[PDB]
């Protein structure tokens, strides 16, 4: 479905969409007024379409022909359509400016009007920010739109976070074909697992997300903290993180990589453990020097500590832990003693780690403010037994 | 209540002494004037022993003010959400644009030793990075209205003051290299802040004073708060003056750029934003010549917020007037195709009737020759 | 309960008499042999009257049948001692304590 | 092991660097359990022993250094600065002998500056607070968070500063030497430490005046010699140590301005004794020459007739020379304050060699040359640095700025203000530290003391300078941003930071316009005030704006705007805790909207005047949104407000509808008397909103407009059927057992009181048939159950009181103005 929405959506990738001309030669052309076009959402992929059942939509690809996918930009809501323009070689004349022109999106089989459902009742109650866009004979004034300018950067992440969304979903999806059937003295008889495209997926998306050099001049070390921050927030709200974290889950119902093989073969087995521990990799990248990333595990900090005597990805983990730690307050108001003790726990089995030790002391400050309940917590549990 | 007043012989003596230090701060140490800004900035400015080094030369390692500088310069590039107050930058931007300026016929020569004096003191502060310090600050401000961006607001008019080409040059060389929206971002949002004539604050002023209530502590009759009306006219002044400024000259280039933005992904008309702000102070103007029109004689409240809003509207005048100068086609047209024009029938309607009823009253005469000359 | 050994003899003549203040210095060990309390190392003397509650009941009772210049070795129980809830950080639950004390003179 | 074989063994080197780095974060910020606790891990003579030893790492060395300061000193330190920032001076004797410059042959303004950080100092700083580390102590039985706060462990504060003396010399004697085995391995593990440890003992206020004297030979001999060895400004050193310098040299500087300050003090002190001599004389004078001349006699009475602070200000009045004959004050009292103005000037260097014999000019030029001499790489220096030099070329204006944190006591009041330093201080320690139940005990008995305290009575002023208001506030409103959504944590502690922040507004006119400029973030944060009970931040803007006309009208649109939000989103939805509790769902949120109500009365109406200003404006925001009258009064499909209150009845008679009906509080919400209060609220506010007579009179078209559209929402008709409505009253039963309605379940005479003060401003009474009508429907009836109730068992019921008080309030004064 198609909204009017203001906010961070602005901001946001979902907001994003790209002008596709049919013609494939000169796509790149200036465009023009009543120029057919397929309007296509990046992050998902889906083309804007009216569909008689649901009128206004985002449909797929196989489902887009042509009749409902076409629409045009009009100077004027007065329509003629007289004649169809000539085909033209060459980028043509410049007829539509970013951030001036007043365009009006018109289906062109239909010659609907885009433009807004109006409140539905109870709707205007809430306050929402959200207005249902359909296709109507009249329309409104406003209808006129504005285009907008998107960042390289933002638009190569879009496109980034499509691409990754649908690998990892296909990922799980065969991970979950076999969750519960063990392949025995036989093949798993499933669709091949994606590992290696996975496993240069995250080594990309590490190196995409590997924060500046400390060498680097003050200045560009802030615009590269910037473009990091408005990546791993563009990446958090259309859900990466979270496909990340069941990947994870999934991953980590086999203890081992043979408690694996019996279910998904030798050959995915040896890859096991790099694919956890990229993904551990990739998502303290993603959180790293993020307060609002970080802030999202209050709910689901035993996500974290249960992992921890893992030892396949147990420094991963750590790090996690640590740029968690680090970042939000909300999660040291929210540690309990189960955690604390958890933590103490990995130090007596994992042996000495100073990073424990940072860990620990993270919790007691955070910017200027101190929470006695840990520090109590932390002394009586580590202290007294000396050992 | 004054036989109540006591004595101050029969007052105690650390109330005394309290009330002392009030009155000999306000009479006396305020009173005194001490200038350390030239002596700062020499003092500053001046780099020892690296010809004697003689690698320095070789090196260019910044001189203290450069250091200072690029100091503040850090600060405001560094991310933040919000630009924290630094009484320390504040301090020593106020230094720096004391010390540019250092301000009954006067000579062909003398005129232009004061140009080249004041060039100096300019090149002093524009050869260390102060110019790209006040657009990183204007940036980082983000269009909250606050004395941090008043300060760095006065430093580049203090630094452009005379049209310097140079240091129009160097603003325009970092904002075309860096591309960043947060300036222009920063200056559309100041603007909408920045307040005009309120009829209900008026009233609500008139009351009070008219109240003047006796103060619990000690005695305070007809007891004043602070100015409601129009309080940030100063800061109006000197953002229109600083954009005038920059385009000061006929700057060609720097006018193309306030109207629109080639290189950054989005633009925003300062031409427009300004013409805007002009409406607003005009339909400000024109219910407060309403709310006065019955009235026989204007009072001297009404007469002086009447003059701080023909100052600030001289202000804007001049602005436009120099982005148009040289003359630029593109902001020609642009105000021409802009809503300038009911600004100036409204204008010329209170200007009109102002005109008539204040030749009236002799007492008027100065308000009358601020309209006309605002005219 | 309290257990007093003698390390060194003192006169044997003089006890601590209610109301009198003792000062002693001490070396407070759990019996695992883990130190975690000593006078000497604040190289000043602790001085508490006897009956006032100050000190734990090991402390009182131990202190009682010692006599100035004595030096003797006190085995408290957590019952005389701080118990269950312990001393957090300092002292676990439970347990036993072990101190030195040298009973310098009565005041 | 050897802990020095920590050297070569790195990894345990970094654990047990760590493992301090822990010990110092859970005894950070105020945990002085936790520091009495790790006492015992590591003791005094180790720590003392770490100090001294040269062959320790400079991880390790440092982190003792470290953990040392703040297990002993860091708490101190902190509640020491806080404090050091205000000046409070008592009139002593030593204050008058405090003088800018020390007894010398040379004249006080081209006389030589005494050396910093020696002499007398009469500014009040509470005492620091210690107690011996014991482990054999008897356990308090007492359970926690009700046990007094623990203070921070005891250290040997003279050893430790002779030694720090001892070991800084040593550095400096070995720094000239310029050795190739450094404690530590580095310049900076050396130096930083003992400088370190040097600057909080000095802000501690532990280093007397020889120390002082030994640790500024330290510094540089030269310009602090007194009537070779290199100082450390001379010796080179890594930016963190110039950094250490430069927090000492801060120190150094903060204790000019404070002599600055005492010097004006006492000198004040003198001045005004012999101003107050001389007034005294003159006013003998005038006494005994009215005779001569009566208008100029009146004139000079002109003088003691204006206010004090008028007479000091016309007797300073002379500087300009200008006004010299104005002032009656003789040659020589002028004198005396041109020569200490001429001296204080001096003194901050205003007044205009190479060797600077002054600590103005070595900082200014050490600050210039470390710049000129290196490229400076820590922002944090280039800061320190540049700050300090500017206090050094403008000392004058430091002063200035200073000045508003000075007061002057009676030495009487010095344990009263000494007893109030320390509740402020730990108040503000509980800043930091996020809130507890312990924080919370605290927090409340400082607020107690403070209020018991006279001081913060008679002395308003001093508490504005100290912002004790904003501190509380501060705490108020971290308290409630955490858990914000769910539920309000430590509704005892913001109840107690009203009774504290209200009852500081009501004390004088300046709190309260303080407490005004913070309004909006009070009003910020009000909006879970709704379902608190007792004392709100609403109740804290309630106190800003009450009776005070100015602050009134100085009230800014934007703020009622959000009080209006706020009720029509109450019109809107039920509460969630009384849904939580079982209470019956119902549209709306009697409750807040009643707190949103008498909030804007308090607005609107002032000291028995509307403020059309404010009032005209809430009836616009009101009509915009019509959801804040409530689901009565809705125009379509609304049921009329006298319905409104019979449905209300009949549901407090229900239960299943006043409540769940499945309190040891019994403040249990009654939803009828929740609707009925509700409405109440609303007639009264817009009673109050109503224009004046005289208004009326002249004609003004807003005032009728407003009565106008008053008049529509409210009907004369329903007032009347109210105000007709039945009052419950106590009867005897069944042995006698008094039968007796309960107040906050049933309907009351201030809900007809509201609607009695609607009528009279809105509709009046004009014609004696409609006074008639009123008598015998509805006041008649309740003057007589009033009556009847005046019996020995009757007359002290609660139902008794509220007719009497209804009655006196509202009734008998309208029938007296419809008498005729």
């Amino acid at each position: 479905l198609v909204y009017y929405e203001g906010g961070a959506v602005c901001t946001h990738a979902r907001s994003l969409w790209r002008l596709e001309p049919l013609r494939i030669s000169w796509s790149g052309s200036h465009l023009r007024w009543g120029q057919p076009l397929r309007i296509r959402h990046v992050t998902t992929g889906r083309y804007l379409a009216l569909t008689e059942d649901q009128g206004l939509v985002v449909v797929d690809a196989c489902k887009a022909h042509t009749k409902a996918t076409s629409f045009c930009f009009r100077v004027s809501k007065e329509k003629l359509d007289t004649a169809p323009k000539r085909d033209v070689e060459g980028m043509g004349p410049p007829e539509i400016k970013y951030g001036e022109s007043l365009c009006f999106v018109q289906h062109v089989a239909s010659g609907l009007w885009l433009t807004y459902a109006a409140p539905d009742p109870k709707a205007l109650r809430l306050g929402v920010l959200k207005k249902k866009a359909i296709l109507h004979q009249e329309g409104h004034m406003d209808d006129a739109l504005f285009l907008t300018r998107c960042q390289q950067e933002e638009s190569q992440a879009a496109r980034m976070i499509h691409s990754t969304a649908g690998l990892y979903n296909q990922f799980i999806k065969g991970l979950d074909s076999f969750s519960g059937k063990p392949r025995g003295s036989g093949p798993p008889a499933g669709p091949a697992l994606p590992i290696e495209a996975v496993i240069l997926s995250l080594q990309d998306l590490i190196g995409y997300f590997e924060p500046p050099s400390e060498e680097l001049q003050h200045e560009e070390k802030q615009s590269k903290l910037r473009s990091l921050r408005n990546r791993q927030s563009l990446f958090q709200e259309e859900g990466m993180l979270s496909l990340v974290l069941n990947c994870i889950d999934r991953l980590n119902v086999y203890t081992t990589a043979a408690h694996f093989a019996e279910y998904a073969g030798e050959e995915a087995a040896e890859s096991w453990k790099e694919i956890v521990n990229l993904l551990y990799e990739l998502l303290a990248s993603l959180i790293r020097g993020n307060r609002a990333n970080c802030a999202l595990f209050s709910t689901n900090l035993d996500w974290v500590v249960s992992k921890l005597d893992r030892l396949e990805a147990s420094s991963g983990i750590l790090e996690v832990l640590y740029c968690v730690l680090i970042e939000s307050p909300e999660v040291l108001n929210i540690i309990q003693e189960n955690h604390i003790k958890s933590i103490i726990s990995l130090l007596d089995k994992h042996g000495r780690n100073h990073k424990v030790l940072d860990v620990l002391c993270s919790l007691c400050v955070c910017n200027g403010v101190a929470v006695r309940s840990n520090q109590d917590l932390i002394t009586e549990n580590l202290l007294p037994g000396r050992e | 209540a004054c036989f109540r007043m006591t004595p101050l012989y029969n007052l105690p003596t650390h109330r005394a002494c309290n009330m002392f230090l009030e009155s000999y701060k306000a009479a006396w140490i305020l009173t005194e004037d001490h200038s350390f800004e030239d002596r700062m900035i020499d003092d500053l400015s001046k780099a020892g022993e690296q010809e004697e080094e003689e690698e320095e030369v070789e090196e260019k390692k910044p001189d203290p003010l450069h250091q200072l500088v690029l100091h503040f310069s850090r600060t405001a590039l560094t991310e933040k959400s919000k630009l924290d107050e630094d009484y320390l930058y504040m301090a020593y931007a106020d230094i720096m644009a004391k010390s540019c300026h250092l301000e009954v016929e006067v000579s062909f020569e003398e005129k232009e030793m004061e140009k080249q004096r004041l060039l100096y003191q300019q090149s002093r502060l524009h050869t260390r990075g102060a110019a790209e310090m006040v657009l990183q600050m204007i940036s980082a401000c983000k269009g909250e209205t606050g004395a941090m961006v008043s300060s760095t607001l006065k430093l580049g008019i203090s630094i452009l003051n005379g049209g310097n080409a140079e240091v129009q040059q160097k603003m325009l060389d970092y904002l075309k290299d860096k591309k960043e929206v947060g300036f222009f971002q920063s200056i559309q949002a100041l603007m909408q802040t920045c307040s005009v004539l309120d009829l209900n604050a008026f009233e609500r002023q008139n009351k009070a004073e008219g109240l003047g209530m006796v103060n619990e502590d000690g005695t305070v009759i007809n007891r004043q708060n602070g100015e409601k009306v129009m309080a940030d006219d100063e800061f109006t002044q000197d953002l229109f003056r600083f954009l005038q400024l920059l385009c000061e000259g006929h700057n060609n280039d720097f006018q193309n750029y306030l109207r629109t933005q080639t290189g950054n992904t989005t633009t925003i008309n300062i031409i427009i934003c300004t013409v805007d702000y002009l409406l607003r102070l005009q339909e400000s103007i024109s219910d407060f010549y309403w709310y006065y029109s019955g009235k026989d004689v204007i009072e001297e409240q009404g007469k002086r917020n009447f003059s701080k809003a023909m100052s600030v509207a001289k202000q804007v005048f001049n602005s436009l007037t120099e982005y148009i100068q040289g003359p630029c086609t593109g902001n020609q047209q642009s105000l021409a195709h802009s809503r300038l024009w009911d600004a100036v029938v409204g204008f010329l309607h209170v200007f009109a009737h102002m005109m008539m009823k204040l030749a009236q009253d002799s007492s008027q005469i100065e308000l009358l020759k601020e309209l006309l000359d605002l005219q | 309960g309290v257990q007093v050994e003698t390390i060194s003899p003192g006169d044997g003549r003089t006890f601590p008499k209610r109301g009198q203040t003792c000062v002693v210095h001490y070396t407070g060990m759990l019996e695992d042999g883990k130190k975690f309390d000593s006078s000497r190392d604040r190289n000043k003397p602790f001085k508490f009257m006897l009956g006032k509650q100050e000190v734990i009941r090991g402390w009182e009772e131990g202190v009682a049948q010692m006599s100035v210049g004595q030096r003797a070795k006190l085995t408290i129980s957590p019952d005389y001692a701080y118990g269950a809830t312990g001393h957090p950080g300092i002292i676990p639950p439970h347990a036993t304590l072990v101190f030195d004390v040298e009973l310098l003179k009565l005041e | 092991m050897d802990i020095l074989e920590l050297s070569e063994r790195l990894d345990l080197q970094r654990f047990h660097s760590h493992t301090l780095r822990l010990y110092r974060a859970v005894c950070a910020l105020g945990n002085n359990r936790v520091a009495h606790a790790l006492c015992s891990h590591v003791d005094q003579a180790q720590l003392l022993h770490a100090l001294e030893d040269a062959h320790l790492p400079g991880p390790l060395r440092a982190g003792y250094y470290d953990l040392l300061i703040s297990i002993h000193l860091e708490s101190a330190c902190r509640s020491r600065r806080s404090m050091l920032s205000e000046y409070i001076v008592p009139l002593t004797p030593e204050t008058r002998a405090i003088t800018l410059f020390p007894p010398g042959r040379k004249g006080g303004n081209a006389r030589r500056h005494g050396l910093p950080g020696v002499g007398v100092t009469t500014s009040l700083r509470p005492p620091h607070h210690f107690s011996p580390p014991c482990f054999v102590a008897a356990l308090p039985a007492a359970g926690v968070a009700e046990a007094p706060a623990r203070l921070s462990p005891a250290i040997p504060l003279e050893a430790l500063r002779d030694k720090a003396l001892r070991m800084l010399g040593e550095a400096v004697r070995d720094g000239g030497q310029h050795a190739r085995d450094p404690v530590g391995g580095s310049v900076e593990f050396q130096f930083v430490p003992v400088l370190k440890l040097v600057s909080t003992l000095l802000v501690m206020g532990i280093f007397g005046d020889e120390d002082v004297k030994q640790i500024l030979k330290m510094i540089e001999p030269e310009v602090f010699t007194e009537e070779l060895e290199e100082g450390l400004l001379q010796m080179k050193l890594p930016e963190s140590v110039k950094l250490q310098m430069c927090n000492l040299l801060e120190y150094f500087c903060d204790q000019e301005l404070q002599h600055r300050v005492e010097s004006l003090a006492a000198f004040a002190e003198r001045y005004v004794d012999k101003l107050q001599a001389n007034q005294r004389s003159r006013y003998a004078l005038l006494m005994r020459a009215f005779t001569m001349s009566a208008a100029e006699t009146a004139r000079r009475t002109r003088e003691f007739r204006s206010p004090p602070q008028e007479q000091i200000n016309m007797l300073l009045h002379f500087k300009d020379e200008a006004d010299e004959e104005d002032c009656p004050l003789p040659e020589d009292i002028r004198q005396d304050l041109q020569d200490f103005h001429q001296d204080l000037l001096a003194h901050c260097g205003i007044q205009l060699e190479k060797k600077p014999q002054s600590l103005q000019e070595l900082v200014s030029h050490m600050v210039v040359r470390w710049a000129q001499e290196d490229y400076v790489q820590s922002p944090e220096l280039v800061r320190a640095m540049f700050s300090l030099l500017h206090r050094q070329y403008d000392g004058l204006g430091e002063l200035l700025r200073a000045l508003p944190r000075a007061y002057t006591i009676s030495p009487s009041s010095v344990e009263d203000t000494m007893s109030l330093l320390e509740c402020l201080g730990q108040i503000r320690s509980l800043l930091i530290v996020q809130m507890g139940p312990q924080e919370e005990n605290l927090m409340i008995q400082s607020i107690g003391n403070i209020m018991n305290n006279k001081v913060f009575y008679q002395h308003p002023n001093l508490m504005r300078a100290l912002g004790m208001h904003e501190t509380v506030m501060e705490v108020m409103v971290n308290v409630l941003g955490g858990g914000e959504t769910k539920e309000i944590r430590f509704p005892k502690m913001v109840t107690s930071c009203c009774r504290f922040l209200c009852y500081f507004c009501r004390i004088s006119r300046q709190n309260q316009r303080s407490m005004f400029d913070h309004l909006s973030y009070l009003l910020e944060n009000s909006g879970i005030g709704l379902g608190m009970q007792g004392s709100t931040p609403l109740d804290v803007a309630a106190a800003s704006v009450i009776d005070n006309n100015e602050l009134a009208l100085a009230l800014q649109e934007q703020d009622l705007e959000k009080v209006v939000s706020y009720l029509a989103g109450c019109g809107l939805q039920s509460c969630p805790m009384l849904l939580a509790k079982g209470y019956p769902d119902i549209g709306w949120n009697p409750c807040g909207g009643e707190r949103y109500l008498d909030f804007l009365r308090f607005a609107v109406f002032v000291n028995g005047e509307s403020v059309e200003e404010n009032a005209n404006v809430v009836v616009r925001l009101l009509i915009r949104k019509p959801e804040c009258f409530g689901p009565a009064l809705r125009g379509e499909g609304g049921s009329g407000l006298l319905a409104a209150i019979e449905e209300a009845i009949r549901i407090s008679e229900d239960p299943a509808r006043d409540g769940p009906g499945v309190p040891p509080e019994e403040n249990r919400v009654h939803l009828g008397h929740a609707i009925m209060s509700f409405y109440a609220a609303l007639i009264d506010l817009l009673g109050r909103c109503a224009p004046e007579m005289h208004l009326i009179q002249a004609g003004k078209g807003e005032a009728l407009r407003i009565r106008a559209i008053l008049r529509s929402l409210v009907p004369l008709d329903d007032l009347v059927g109210i105000i007709s409505l039945p009052l419950q009253i106590p009867t005897l039963g069944k042995d006698g057992a008094l039968v007796q309605p309960k107040m906050s379940a049933s309907f009351v005479p201030d809900h007809k009181a509201s609607m009695v003060l609607f009528l009279d401003r809105v509709y009046g009474i004009e014609n004696q048939d409609f006074l008639l009508h009123v008598l015998d429907v509805g006041f008649l009836p309740d003057m007589r159950a009033a009556a009847s109730l005046d019996t020995a068992t009757f007359s002290t019921t609660e139902m008794a009181l509220a007719l009497n008080r209804y009655l006196c309030l509202a009734v008998l004064p309208l029938i007296t103005k419809c008498a005729p």
